[PDB]
């Protein structure tokens, strides 16, 4: 799958500004993820707001 | 999905 449980991710805030983030679970329904931050802190982060962190 | 763009 494009994305896992575990992939390493850049992940858009609100403020526009990318993130290095874990993913934790996905919800290929929703096109939602679990994703928790360098902080610990876990949110729901739609797909369109993910990328991979490594390029193909 | 993402953002509509027209041609
Ligand atoms: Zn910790
Ligand atoms: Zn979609």
């Amino acid at each position: 799958p494009r994305l896992w449980e575990g992939q390493d991710v850049l992940a858009r805030w609100t403020d526009g500004l990318l993130y290095l983030g874990t993913i934790k679970k996905v919800d290929s329904a929703r096109e939602v993820c679990l994703v928790q931050f360098e902080d610990d802190s876990q949110f729901l982060v739609l797909w369109k707001d993910i990328s991979p962190a490594a390029l193909p | 999905g993402g953002v509509k763009k027209p041609l």
